[PDB]
């Protein structure tokens, strides 16, 4: 907010599903978006 | 593979389907049981796969 900038989160379950090959995709339109949307920061919880 | 994930999902989306709805998960000794560190184990890789679809279905 005081930044001034465009919000995006995500979330640690929604990309660890198993199944397999699509992270790949996902991170990388991700990024992407961002990249194309930015300035913006990207929150993501429990990352680990 | 991919079974429990899937039973787990027709559960919640039956029940958010009826809400309000209470669900009963006895003995979840074998569901939500702590992710281990080791071990190569299809029953223990269906475990993590059903860990985290709860986890995200109660998300």
């Amino acid at each position: 907010a005081e930044g001034g900038v465009r919000m995006f989160t995500c979330s640690g379950t929604d990309f660890y599903d198993v199944y397999s090959g699509v992270g790949a995709r996902r991170v990388r339109e991700t990024f992407d978006r961002l990249r194309n949307a930015a300035p913006a920061i990207l929150f993501i919880d429990e990352f680990d | 593979a991919g079974v429990a994930a899937a039973r787990v999902n027709s559960l919640f989306y039956n029940a958010r389907k009826k809400a309000p709805a209470i669900i009963f998960i006895d003995e979840i000794d074998a569901i939500g049981r702590a992710r281990s560190t080791l071990g190569g184990d299809p029953g223990s890789m269906e475990r993590e796969s059903a860990l985290l679809a709860m986890l995200v279905q109660m998300d």
